[PDB]
């Protein structure tokens, strides 16, 4: 079908890749499943530590205007708003500023920016404002610069949402809350997209995102030609990881992962949110992935590539020798998470006037 | 603005004022922001808005003694200016807390993490009717109940046309400070915040008595009757406000001429100077008021003597002090004391002293002869008392002409 091309570190991540491979090489099957699946904590998502090799939990945090659910930060204008400036300098400085606030709040991975999913097939898209232009060229430019800003600030990006994620209606994220299951109720809207259109319109901004060095990409809730984005082999293994030569990790949207084995085989590298959100949003790896490896269904080396893709960003942005500070706010919310919040003021002179 | 800053009166302060540089500030009450319909929505007489309308900061009263506003400087906007300077956050719930969906939820969530919570209360009244009691306007009773539930550092600020009932909470340890600021006109917010943040210590004192209860005031204050010829008899006589309170032995909440500072003043060196007299030559028009000691040259308003005292800032901060002088005129059924002088010292440095001076005119020490139909100076022992309020008078002397 479409096999999983191994990470090699690409142009800029060469040394980071090699530190990643080295670390992954030392990891037990449990450790591999610990880092490739979400655990419980204060951030939108959290990767399990590899505590024996001193790899810590990574804080994944919303969102594309800056860290969400924190005090002591600034509320930046939306992507829609910078787009309207048609000013590359502002697009970059916006992201750079968002970036320092993410770093200084303690975020390893910013669940941002929005780089062409949604792009704007419908002017009614409920979350269209999070993107930029209704145009691949201009969106590509803003996406490039948005990615660079955040990464220059020392925070790994997760560009979102790959791909063809053009309506909120019946995205139908995976949720098995109460007795009921979305999987029984209704499958996600299937974006059915020819190959010219995928190439010339939707992939264009993501290509720019990859070129800018986005460390990760988030696969979307919709299905493409009736396969989930997060387990679409053509989309992740071929279009993204081969043609766009993407060297980083594919993070599930929160409930965008619907299965265990196809996901592992067809491009997904991180299961989010895992144990977070009471497990309500699916929890298909973790202990399940351990079992699948130990019984020969899934190759350990397949999962080592996932862990390598995750650690590449860690090492490239220097989070190993320059760790972000502790994240201090409960952004999940009680009663889902009963944790107290600290306080940290992260607002810096210059930010208000940039805004 | 300077009128607002000189007027606003500090009734309670357990340690929370002045503010240093709080990082998380919570604000409660539509009094903190604009009239939702506009500052002049209520019309030519500030009385045409609906009874439940959120009128915003109470800057003037209702009726013929109101006036239009070019703008209102809301407490919130002024508090915000200051928060931004301190690189802090500030959030206000300004809806009706009882009737607005989620208001109560919002307050419950906002307040526990605030370093300080302001609650702005108001009590509108007007020409054409009397207040039916000491009742807070709109949702103020509710605001206060919620505020003390979720915060241990409530600072209450009252915009009112008169005394209001705050008995429920005034002794709540969670209410760390209480201020009234009356009707401050357009510069409402920027007159107040300097005081709160301690740029200028509060210097204003109550121009009437704050009784614990409407039942402690002159009986039959308002008479209600359908009677074709309604009747109020002033059987209390000269005994209104603190005169009544003083004679009946009633402790109020906050006495006439009371108001705290951010520093303390020690009174000393009482002096009555019989040689410091002068003839009234300045007043524009003269009365034909009759009096005993008249001799065709002199006046009721000649200053007969003059009295002096010394205040010393014994605190830790600069502050202004309104010195009061009261006199006990002897006679039968004569008030326990009557205010016959005040002198406000401006911005007295720590450790520094200043002399307070009070010109006592003749009329200031006279009674009306009901029988002889003239003003006359009684004989007896006149008490002279000087101090900070109508019940804080550390210096007395006696005079007998
Ligand atoms: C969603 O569904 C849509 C609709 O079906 C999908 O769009 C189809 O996408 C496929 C590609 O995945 C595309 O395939 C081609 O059709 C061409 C003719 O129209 C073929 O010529 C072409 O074949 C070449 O490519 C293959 C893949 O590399 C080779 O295996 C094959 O040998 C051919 O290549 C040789 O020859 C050419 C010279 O002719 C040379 O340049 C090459 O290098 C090589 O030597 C494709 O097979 C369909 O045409 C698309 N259909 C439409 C209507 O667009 C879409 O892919 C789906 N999306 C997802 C996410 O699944
Ligand atoms: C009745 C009255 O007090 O009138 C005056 C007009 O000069 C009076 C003095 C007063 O200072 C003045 C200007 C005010 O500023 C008041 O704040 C003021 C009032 C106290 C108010 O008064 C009332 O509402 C009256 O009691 C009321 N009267 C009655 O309905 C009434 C009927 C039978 C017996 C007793 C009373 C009234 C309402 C509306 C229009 C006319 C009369 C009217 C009035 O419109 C205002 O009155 C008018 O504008 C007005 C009055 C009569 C005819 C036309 C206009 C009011 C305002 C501005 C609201
Ligand atoms: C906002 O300002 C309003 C004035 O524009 C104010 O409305 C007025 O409130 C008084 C009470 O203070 C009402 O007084 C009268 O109430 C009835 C009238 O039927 C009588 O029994 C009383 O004797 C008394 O005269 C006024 O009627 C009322 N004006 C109108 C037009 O409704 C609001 O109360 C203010 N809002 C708040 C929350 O304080
Ligand atoms: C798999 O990941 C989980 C999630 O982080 C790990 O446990 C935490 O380990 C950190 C140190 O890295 C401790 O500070 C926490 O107390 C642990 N949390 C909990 C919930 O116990 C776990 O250690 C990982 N296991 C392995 C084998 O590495
Ligand atoms: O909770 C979301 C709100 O949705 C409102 O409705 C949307 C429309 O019916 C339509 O566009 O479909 C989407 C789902 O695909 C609906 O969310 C309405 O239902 C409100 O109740 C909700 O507040
Ligand atoms: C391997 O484990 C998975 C999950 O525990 C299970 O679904 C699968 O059937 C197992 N296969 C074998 C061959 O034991
Ligand atoms: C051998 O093939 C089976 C599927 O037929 C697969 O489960 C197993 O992992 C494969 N081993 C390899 C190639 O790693
Ligand atoms: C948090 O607390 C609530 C109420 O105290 C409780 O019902 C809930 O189960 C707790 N949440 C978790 C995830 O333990
Ligand atoms: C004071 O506020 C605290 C919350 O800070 C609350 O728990 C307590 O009940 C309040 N006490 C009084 C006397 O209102
Ligand atoms: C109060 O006025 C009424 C009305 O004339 C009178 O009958 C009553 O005796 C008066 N009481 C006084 C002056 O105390
Ligand atoms: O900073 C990492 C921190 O997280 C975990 C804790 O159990 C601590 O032992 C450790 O120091
Ligand atoms: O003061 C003299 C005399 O004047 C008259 C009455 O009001 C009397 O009560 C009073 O005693
Ligand atoms: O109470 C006495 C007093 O009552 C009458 C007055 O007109 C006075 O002339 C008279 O002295
Ligand atoms: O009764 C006569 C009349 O004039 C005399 C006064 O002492 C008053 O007490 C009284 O009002
Ligand atoms: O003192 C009695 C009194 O009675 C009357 C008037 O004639 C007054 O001038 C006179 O003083
Ligand atoms: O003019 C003073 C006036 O006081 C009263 C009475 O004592 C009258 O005798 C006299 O007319
Ligand atoms: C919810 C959203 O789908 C996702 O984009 C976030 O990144 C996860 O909180």
């Amino acid at each position: 079908q479409w096999p999983a091309p191994l990470a090699n570190g690409g142009k800029s991540w060469a040394s980071a890749f090699k530190k990643a491979k080295a670390t992954v090489t030392e990891m037990t099957v449990e450790e591999l499943a610990n880092i490739t699946s979400g655990v419980i904590g204060l951030c939108s998502g959290v990767t399990g530590a590899v505590t024996r090799l001193g790899i810590p939990e990574f804080c994944l945090q919303d969102g594309p205007i800056g860290p969400r659910g924190v005090h002591g930060s600034s509320q930046f204008p939306a992507g829609l708003t910078v787009a309207a400036t048609w000013d590359r300098t502002l697009m970059y400085a916006r992201a750079r500023g968002m970036g320092q606030e993410f770093h200084d709040q303690g975020v390893h991975l910013a669940l941002a920016p929005v780089t062409g999913g949604p792009l704007g097939r419908t002017p009614l898209n409920g979350r269209g404002w999070e993107g930029t232009f209704a145009d691949p060229y201009a969106c590509g430019e803003a996406s490039y610069l948005s990615v660079k800003g955040l990464t220059d600030a020392g925070v790994a990006t997760v560009s979102k949402h790959w791909i063809a994620y053009e309506q909120e209606t019946s995205r139908n994220l995976y949720i098995d809350i109460d007795g009921v299951s979305q999987a029984d109720i209704q499958l996600p809207i299937s974006s059915n997209v020819d190959d010219l259109t995928m190439h010339e319109l939707y992939m264009w901004s993501f290509a720019e995102a990859v070129r800018a060095g986005t460390n990760h990409i988030m696969c979307s809730y919709n299905r493409i030609n009736n396969t989930h984005s997060c387990s679409n082999a053509k989309g992740l293994n071929q279009l993204l990881k081969t043609e766009l030569n993407f060297q980083g990790g594919v993070v599930s949207d929160w409930g965008g992962q619907w299965d265990s084995v196809p996901a592992a085989e067809n491009g997904l590298d991180v299961a989010m949110p895992g144990k977070g959100f009471l497990g309500a949003l699916g929890d298909f790896w973790g202990a399940t992935l351990v079992e699948l490896i130990n019984n020969g269904t899934v190759s350990e080396d397949l999962v080592r590539d996932k862990a390598v893709r995750i650690l590449t960003g860690y090492y490239y942005l220097g989070q190993d020798t320059n760790p972000p500070p502790p994240f201090v706010y409960n952004t999940i919310g009680a009663p889902t998470l009963n944790a107290t919040s600290g306080y940290r003021n992260v607002r810096k002179p210059g930010t208000a006037e940039l805004i | 603005k300077e009128i607002g800053s000189a007027s606003v009166t500090l009734l309670k302060n357990t340690g929370s004022l002045p503010l240093k540089h709080p990082q998380r500030i919570a604000v409660l009450g539509n009094d903190a922001t604009y009239n939702v319909l506009g500052p002049n929505a209520c019309g030519l007489a500030n009385s045409a808005c609906d009874i439940d309308n959120l009128n915003g900061t109470l800057t003037t009263g209702g009726g013929s003694g109101s006036a239009l506003s070019p703008y209102t400087i809301t407490p919130l906007e002024a508090l915000q200016k200051r928060a931004i300077e301190d690189n802090a956050e500030i959030a206000a719930v300004v809806a009706n807390s009882n009737t607005t969906t989620g208001a109560e939820d919002a307050i419950a969530a906002l307040l526990p993490d605030a370093d300080v919570t302001f609650v702005f209360l108001n009590r509108y009244s007007e020409e054409g009717a009397d207040a039916p009691d000491f009742s807070l306007g709109g949702d103020g009773d509710n605001l206060m109940d919620l505020a003390v539930t979720y915060s241990s550092n409530v600072v209450v600020v009252i915009h009112t046309t008169g005394v209001v009932d705050i008995e429920k909470w005034a002794d709540n340890p969670n209410v760390t400070a209480i201020l009234v600021a009356y009707l401050p006109g357009q510069e409402a917010g920027n007159s107040l915040v300097p005081v709160l943040y301690g740029d200028v210590a509060p210097s204003g004192k109550l121009p009437w008595t704050w009784g614990k209860s409407i039942d402690d005031y002159v009986p039959n204050g308002v008479v209600y009757t359908d009677a074709y010829s309604p009747q109020s008899n002033f059987t209390e006589g000269v005994f209104i406000d603190y005169r009544w309170f003083d004679k009946m032995g009633i402790t109020p909440r906050y006495e006439f001429g009371f108001g705290l500072s951010y520093t303390t003043f020690t009174y000393s060196n009482l002096i009555v100077d019989h040689g410091r007299w002068a003839k009234d030559y300045s007043s524009v028009m003269e009365t034909a008021e009759p009096f005993a000691e008249w001799d065709g040259t002199n006046s009721l308003y000649d200053v007969i003597f003059t009295v002096f005292a010394t205040i010393t800032n014994t605190g830790n901060l600069t502050g202004s002090e309104v010195a009061q002088l009261y006199i006990s005129i002897p006679g039968d059924n004569q008030p326990v004391r009557q205010l016959r002088g005040f002198d406000k010292i401006k911005d007295l440095p720590v450790g520094d002293s200043a002399v307070v001076t009070f010109p006592i005119r003749r009329k200031d020490v006279s009674s009306w002869s009901v029988v002889d139909q003239l003003w006359y100076v009684p004989n007896g022992d006149f008490l002279i008392s000087v101090g900070g309020s109508s019940r804080d008078l550390p210096l007395n002397t006696t005079w007998t002409p």
